[PDB]
């Protein structure tokens, strides 16, 4: 598979002759020197591939070779490593090789290539390795090597069911007192268990020494403990039953957390505890989610503190994240949070209260943090001021403006109709002082139809303007917001804009018109028509057209208007180009149903073209 | 050789393009006039319906057992 | 000849018998009728399958020296084309003549007729029948017998599978519809002829003209047809004919259908009738099955289906006025008690059923309600007969109102299943097990707890008579099993020791239940068997204790089924037992699902009688192919083991097997189970060439009646001579020579068929020759022994192979094979001429092609043999 040698076979005659080099290399040592190895990348590259190329010619069987392969690694590492090391320390040159076997195992996952016994081998040679360092490069060294490598061993080549650690002993005996701590603290570090659907009772012993852990007289102490506590919590556990009973303490761990401040993991482990919070066993659950109303009441007592010396935007934004993992698990349990939302409102009228930030960041947060929100008459009455700082916010960068918009516009959802009680009318006149060719950014294509779109979802039931409004927008528009670049969202924003209301365009509009009709826009919607045919809107390549007109065909109108230019119009776009039953029976009858007599002035043109059209609609 | 019983059968379904499938009686004499026949085509035919059936082949329609109407899973 | 010495005689079979027996049987028999015409006709009752020019003629035909050639292929026409009587057009003509007479009630010359088809199947067509039978249809005199009794003919012609177009019998044919529709019958059978004319002439399609009076007709059929019973199918005459309208919808504008409707609303108005009278109770019955119809006549307006015509037909637009028809049919009351049993009962729930698909509008407002009425006023038999109708009510999800409904049933059914009655909790209990897999958002399972804990043991006392409602109230705690796993979240981990003790007396009430006294119900011993499996895939890690006796069980109900097996009782014992059977087998593959080191010893241990007890039998009784074969694949599964005693049992019963004659072909069942043991050992070979060889030497003459099993045992061969190793070269030499034997031995055509398949007979010789190879030395001097046969060994190959390998079609093994005949025989030949080195590219390009492959392995190898195959100077 992988190309390791030229031709056919090839592969097997480089690998061999790396072995080679590194006996001629053996003999005599001219260098002497660290930084040997990372100079053989180039060959250490041409390695897998080669050693790979050997099995790729013979195509040993996996099994044969798997067991081969087992030996192998294990034995020409070992091997390797039982001479190469003393004739080149140990743990550096443990680990190029291994992130050179990782390189392998990437490649050897899509190509199916059978390994084993990685992992086996180096418990021993681990012992090689003391990856102890108090405080140099050293240990940054034990954390990039040994962990990974560890993990690496566990889940990928090794494939090892239960281990024990001589180096992992020390530590556990004689309490705390001296090293077994700095020996531990290395071992966690270097591995994380890996087990399907099990309870693993070397874990509950864990557990008591992590209530052990939490008893540590100082904060290093409880940090080494801390990193295995964080991702253990964050690990997914097939059980836990005692971890209930283990939770209280964490939790009231958790309470001196917030005392003791200090790690930003142990309060990403919060985050972690919000996963870890859905589990099972939800209805007790809303009994937690109280007690950690009360932690929230610490948290929002948080954030000051963290304001004031460590940023922790995560621990802001998990109060508001936990919820949704008790949302993870539905009783239908009667929601004691409304009080909470309430507070959380109060909290948030604060950061309002004073209605600016320097960072312009902090704004943002809180707003998308807490777009989840009461709908309440008060939640209610608290958009139109978020509403009114929107209007202000959204006018002076048009980029910046726009995702904002289209939240502000969602926090318009709970004012709804009547413009949220005349405050839709504020947004449009202000849109209207912020609307014109400056508008036109990056995006902009997207931030016109947005809108647009967001003045119809307004328009829910907004007749009246509406005729005004895709009229009035318009012409002003093709001059102010006409852009080259724009096209292609002008296509669909007309299209679209053309396709929302045409009856309502055709008749209301028909009725009524200001200024009369947009005759031009008429007159470019009938030359639009047969355009589109001509042209590929937005120069989508017409994409577009045939992904919607599949469901839409049916429904749409096009084929009283202008059936002939849309009839003409079809068949190019296809030829460039290249639920259903129940409709189908459905669809006939009732099309013709509602309005015999106007399907008539299209029944033999219409009638002929639907025959193709269904067609080339099911074909 | 011999013709395999579910070959008979996948042959007198997919002869007749109809929705459910038809009444054993069909293929039966279908059998009875296009195929070498002997007087236990009833009961090891109808077992090797029945043996069809627990090889899953068939989605039943009408009916109950070897008498009924059955249709082909897509 | 004379005596009946050569009807008798003669009729065993014979060499060539269609073409000498032939003058006899198509000759003899057919020249008897001109001299006599009533020894003939008597000819046809004695032995009617029997008939030398017609039986004798169709089957010895069939198979003869020119497959398809008709001067060579028909001598059953010929010869009784001497014979007046015995001529194939004498044979339509006069089939009409003697058979419309003779009916003699059942009629002998109806398959005659039949065979008419069959026999002048040979020849490409007959136009002799058809105006002798058109003159007899209008004859003059229309006897009320003879108008109904034409057609037999007829009928049968339509029949026939092979198509050839009349149209002036058409016209005839719709004189007929008019006057048969138009003509009054006070006898049921003259309309059963119009009946069953009708629906063989309605075949596929119809040529006939288009109107639609006579469907009007049919209508009008009803009402005189209500005033007297007939027969309960003559009925079935009218109920298939509106079914005929059913087929059929030409068109919609024709098809106004106002009778129909009109039809149902009588019918439905004379529901049953006042005082249940006796026209009206047999009415019922077969009303009932016109019932069948009434769920068509309603599923023909709006059918959910794509349907060729559909239309509202007046009901769905009436729908307004038939929406309280559907309460309203509800007037028909039933008490009885009856739990696996439908009949045309079925037929109205599936009728109610499409009422529901077809509730549409309104149905929603109603359906909370509904249950409510029921609910306010609910009586014993109507609180049992609420959960009949709610079982109706199961279709159609109706969220908004089911819930809410659905609800108030956890709290309005659980006061309810209590009932006293054995048989009214048990009616409680299906009707629940209906619900339960239906309903999910309630949850009693604390309520279904007590009933469940109650069902398993305290819902014995009624098991051993007609206990099979207590079985079914299993069936539904099975599907509680099911439900949980689809119902609500979790709740795995509770009740195991109830299910273990309770599963532990469920397996030892089945054998007896499968023996159990009869309930006659829908209660099924397959189903019986399909829910044990079921609950043993809920088995957990180990049930050992159960299994091993469950296995003896099983023996028990083998013994018992063997009794069964050994003395038949009118084939209605034959049937009952084959399908229990069918069960024992899911027995013998589910008792083996299981696998453990510590579990596969014991298991293989006591399942050793058993297995002895197969081959037994199995050998001895010779009544099925398939039961004895899956058999012997069952146990044949146990793999492994110390197979050295049995396997060495199992040789002479399979050379025995080969040497019997109880079945006239018995290569396929004998290739499946030997492809498997003869795997199993090749340490020792010593056994399998005594039996073998006749069986070999058995093959050659079997060989050429069958091509299917040809390759097979070709390749079957080429596997027991696969070992190869240096080993067998005496034998090696023979299998060379088996190879040439069979492309020696002459062509079999069967079935009309010859040599359909060119690569696996030209291939299959390719690999036997590769066979040998392994075996014999590729360099052994006489590598072929005759002269005329060695000039293609010996030169023939060499140019035969530049063209070969240049051939495509490369198999996967015979692709093998040649990669390393391309080593070893060109080292040897390297050198020969420039012509091998010069020729190797045709063979190149063939190897380009052969590399397209899906997940192709092994270059190395192949590489190698190739390195050989050039390894030149």
């Amino acid at each position: 598979k992988e190309y390791n040698d030229f031709a056919e076979v090839f592969l097997k005659a480089f690998a061999v002759g790396v072995q080679q080099v590194l006996l001629k290399v053996l003999y005599q040592y001219k260098e002497k020197q660290y930084i040997a190895p990372r100079v053989l990348q180039q060959t250490l590259n041409y390695f897998n591939q080669g050693v790979s190329h050997a099995v790729t010619w013979k195509n040993l069987k996996p099994h044969i070779q798997g067991i081969i392969q087992d030996v192998i690694f294990p034995l020409m590492c070992y091997t390797d490593s039982d001479e190469d090391l003393w004739q080149e320390d140990v743990f550096e040159d443990f680990i190029s090789p291994t992130t050179a076997a990782q390189t392998l195992l990437f490649t050897s996952c899509s190509k199916r290539k059978e390994v084993l016994q990685k992992t086996m081998g180096f418990c021993y040679q681990i012992l090689t390795e003391p990856a102890a360092d108090p405080r140099k490069k050293d240990g940054a060294l034990h954390m990039i090597g040994s962990l990974a490598e560890i993990l690496l061993k566990k889940k990928i080549y090794k494939d090892q069911m239960e281990f024990m650690l001589q180096n992992h002993v020390f530590p556990l005996f004689s309490s705390e007192l001296g090293y077994m701590r700095a020996r531990a603290c290395w071992v966690l570090h270097y591995f994380c268990e890996v087990k399907f659907k099990v309870d693993q009772n070397l874990q509950t012993a864990l557990e008591l020494t992590r209530r052990c852990l939490i008893d540590d007289r100082e904060m290093p102490v409880k940090v080494e403990a801390a990193i295995a506590l964080q991702v253990l919590i964050s690990n997914q556990e097939k059980a836990k039953e005692y971890i209930v009973p283990f939770i209280r303490p964490v939790m009231q761990a958790l309470l001196h957390i917030i005392r003791e401040t200090e790690n930003d993991d142990l309060t990403n482990v919060i985050q972690k505890m919000i996963c870890e919070y859905s589990e099972e066993v939800t209805p007790i659950a809303v009994e937690m989610t109280q007690h950690l109303a009360m932690t929230f009441n610490q948290v929002i007592q948080t954030g000051p503190d963290e304001e004031g010396s460590d940023d922790k935007a995560v621990t802001a934004m998990g109060i508001l994240n936990t919820i949704d993992t008790l949302l993870s698990v539905v009783e239908d349990h009667k929601e004691i949070t409304q009080q909470l939302e309430g507070i959380c409102l109060q909290v948030i009228g604060t950061v309002l209260q004073q209605h600016v930030l320097e960072f312009y960041e902090e704004i943002f947060s809180l707003a998308h943090s807490l777009t989840c929100q009461q709908v309440s008459p008060q939640m209610w009455q608290l958009l139109p001021l978020v509403f009114d700082i929107f209007q202000q916010d959204g006018f002076d960068y048009f980029t910046d403006m726009m995702p904002l918009l289209h939240n502000y516009v969602t926090v318009d959802t709970d004012t709804l109709l009547s413009d949220t009680k005349y405050l839709e009318m504020i947004y449009s006149m202000c849109k209207k002082i912020l609307t014109g060719v400056a508008g036109e950014d990056a995006e902009c294509h997207a931030a016109k139809l947005l809108e647009v779109v967001i003045l119809q979802c307004k328009g829910r039931g907004i007749d009246q303007v509406i005729p005004l409004f895709v009229e009035a927008a318009l012409e002003r528009l093709t001059r102010e917001v006409k852009t080259s670049e724009l096209r292609t969202m002008c296509l669909q924003v007309a299209i679209a804009a053309l396709y929302y209301s045409p009856p309502l365009l055709f008749n209301t509009l028909e009725n009524l018109r200001f200024p009369n009709n947009e005759e031009p826009v008429t007159n470019h919607f009938i030359k639009q028509w047969l355009n589109d045919v001509d042209c590929f809107l937005g120069l989508h390549d017409r994409k577009i057209c045939v992904l919607g007109l599949c469901a839409l065909i049916e429904l749409e109108q096009r084929p009283q208007v202008l059936n002939q230019m849309s009839s003409q119009i079809l068949p190019a776009f296809l030829l460039l180009f290249n639920e259903y039953q129940i409709f189908k029976a459905i669809f006939q009858k009732l099309q013709g149903r509602d309005p015999v007599w106007y399907q008539a002035l299209t029944q033999g043109l219409n009638e002929d073209q639907g025959k193709q059209l269904q067609d080339i609609a099911t074909l | 050789d011999h013709p395999k019983y579910s070959d008979m059968i996948v042959a007198a379904i997919q002869a007749e393009k109809n929705r459910a499938g038809s009444s054993r009686q069909s293929i039966q004499k279908y059998i009875k006039s296009h195929y070498k026949v002997g007087e236990n085509a009833d009961s090891q035919i109808k077992l090797s319906i029945k043996r069809l059936v627990t090889t899953g082949v068939l989605k039943q329609t009408k009916g109950v057992g070897a008498s009924g109407s059955f249709r082909l899973a897509k | 000849m004379e005596l009946i010495t050569i009807l008798e005689k003669t009729v065993s079979p014979d060499r060539l018998e269609l073409e000498a027996a032939q003058k006899f049987l198509e000759r003899a028999a057919v020249e008897n009728l001109p001299t006599f015409l009533v020894e003939l006709s008597r000819v046809l009752a004695n032995p009617g399958n029997s008939q030398v020019a017609r039986v004798a003629a169709g089957l010895q035909i069939k198979n003869s020296l020119t497959s398809k050639d008709p001067d060579i292929k028909a001598q059953y026409q010929q010869r009784w084309l001497a014979i007046d009587a015995n001529a194939r057009r004498e044979v339509k003509n006069y089939v009409l003549q003697t058979l419309g007479t003779e009916t003699y009630r059942p009629s002998s010359a109806s398959q005659c007729v039949a065979g008419i088809a069959c026999a002048e199947i040979p020849v490409n067509q007959w136009p002799e029948l058809i105006p002798q039978l058109v003159a007899n249809v209008t004859n003059p005199n229309s006897t009320e017998h003879m108008k109904e009794s034409t057609l037999e003919a007829i009928g049968y012609i339509c029949q026939d599978i092979d198509p050839e177009q009349l149209q002036d019998k058409s016209n005839e044919i719709l004189t007929a519809i008019i006057q048969g529709m138009r003509k009054e019958e006070p006898s049921n059978n003259v309309k059963l002829a119009a009946t069953n004319a009708l629906l063989n002439s309605l075949e596929f399609t119809k040529a006939n003209f288009d109107k639609e009076s006579e469907r009007h007709f049919i209508m009008q059929v009803v009402c005189e047809a209500t005033q007297c019973p007939d027969t309960r199918v003559r009925v079935a005459a009218l109920q298939n004919l509106v079914k005929i309208m059913s087929l059929y919808y030409q068109y919609m504008e024709t098809y106004m259908g106002p009778a129909l409707f009109a039809i149902t609303i009588e019918a439905m108005k004379s529901d049953i009738d006042e005082v249940a009278l006796q026209g009206i109770e047999f009415w019922s019955n077969v009303c009932d099955e016109e019932m069948d119809l009434a769920i068509e006549a309603s599923e023909a307006a709006e059918q959910g289906r794509p349907p060729e015509h559909t239309s509202k037909f007046y009901a769905k637009g009436a729908l307004q006025y038939l929406v309280p028809i559907l309460t309203q049919t509800l007037t028909k009351q039933d008490e009885n008690d009856d739990d696996d049993d439908w009949n045309p009962c079925k037929a109205a729930g599936v009728c109610l059923m499409l009422l529901a698909t077809c509730c549409e509008d309104d149905i929603v407002p109603h359906v909370l309600p509904f249950i409510k009425e029921h609910i306010k006023n609910p009586d014993w038999r109507y609180r049992d007969a609420a959960v009949m109708a709610f079982g109706c009510i199961l279709e159609g999800p109706e969220p908004s109102q089911l819930k809410p409904l659905v609800i108030q049933a956890m709290p309005t059914l659980i006061e309810l299943m209590k009932d006293p009655s054995v048989v009214v909790r048990d009616t409680a209990a299906w009707t629940v097990g209906r619900i339960c897999e239906l309903l999910p958002e309630a949850a009693i399972n604390d309520v279904y707890l007590a009933p469940l804990l109650q069902c398993l043991i305290e819902g014995l006392s009624a098991e051993p008579r007609v206990a099979s409602n207590v079985c079914w109230a299993f069936s539904s705690l099975a599907e509680a099993a099911y439900e949980a796993a689809d119902v609500a979240d979790d709740q795995e981990e509770p009740a195991t020791y109830c299910l273990s003790s309770s599963f532990e007396l469920i397996v030892q009430k089945l054998l007896e239940t499968t023996d159990r006294p009869d309930g006659h119900q829908n209660n099924l011993r397959s189903s019986a068997y399909e829910s044990l499996m079921e609950i043993v895939k809920n088995s957990a890690k180990d049930c050992y204790p159960a299994v091993q006796k469950t296995t003896l069980v099983i023996m028990e109900r083998l013994q018992q089924v063997l009794q069964m097996e050994s003395h038949i009782q009118s084939t209605s014992d034959r049937i009952q037992f084959n399908d229990l059977q069918s069960l024992l087998c899911a027995t013998l593959q589910n008792v083996l699902r299981k696998v453990q080191h510590q579990d596969a010893l014991q298991i293989s241990d006591v399942v050793m009688a058993s297995l002895l007890r197969m081959f037994q039998s199995t050998a001895g009784s010779g009544g099925v192919q398939e039961d004895a074969l899956m058999a012997v694949s069952t146990l044949v599964e146990v793999l492994g083991g110390e197979f050295l005693k049995y396997m060495e049992a199992f040789k002479p019963f399979l050379g025995i097997g080969l040497k019997n004659y109880a079945e006239y072909q018995v290569c396929l069942a004998a290739v499946g189970l030997v492809g498997d043991l003869c795997r199993a050992l090749q340490s020792n070979i010593i056994p399998f060439c005594d039996e073998v060889m006749q069986l070999l030497l058995e093959n050659l003459g079997n060989e050429n009646v069958h091509r299917s099993v040809k390759p097979q045992i070709l390749s079957v061969f080429g596997d027991i001579a696969l070992a190869i190793g240096g080993e067998f070269k005496k034998y090696l030499e023979v299998v060379l020579n088996t190879l040439q034997q069979a492309s020696q031995a002459q062509v079999d055509k069967s079935d009309y068929d010859m040599v359909d398949y060119l690569n696996e007979l030209r291939e299959s010789c390719l690999e036997a020759y590769t066979g040998i190879v392994q075996g014999l030395k590729g360099d052994q001097e006489n590598v072929h022994p005759d002269v005329m046969l060695v000039q293609p060994r010996v030169e023939f190959i060499l140019s035969f192979i530049d063209h070969i390998a240049g051939d495509e079609d490369h198999t996967d093994g015979v692709v093998a094979c040649a990669a390393g005949l391309i080593g070893d025989l060109c080292t040897a030949f390297g050198k020969d001429v420039l012509k091998l080195v010069e020729a190797r590219p045709m063979i190149h390009e063939l190897l380009t092609e052969g590399r397209r492959s899906k997940t192709n392995k092994a270059k190395t190898l192949a590489t190698w043999a190739t390195k050989e195959l050039r390894k030149l100077k």
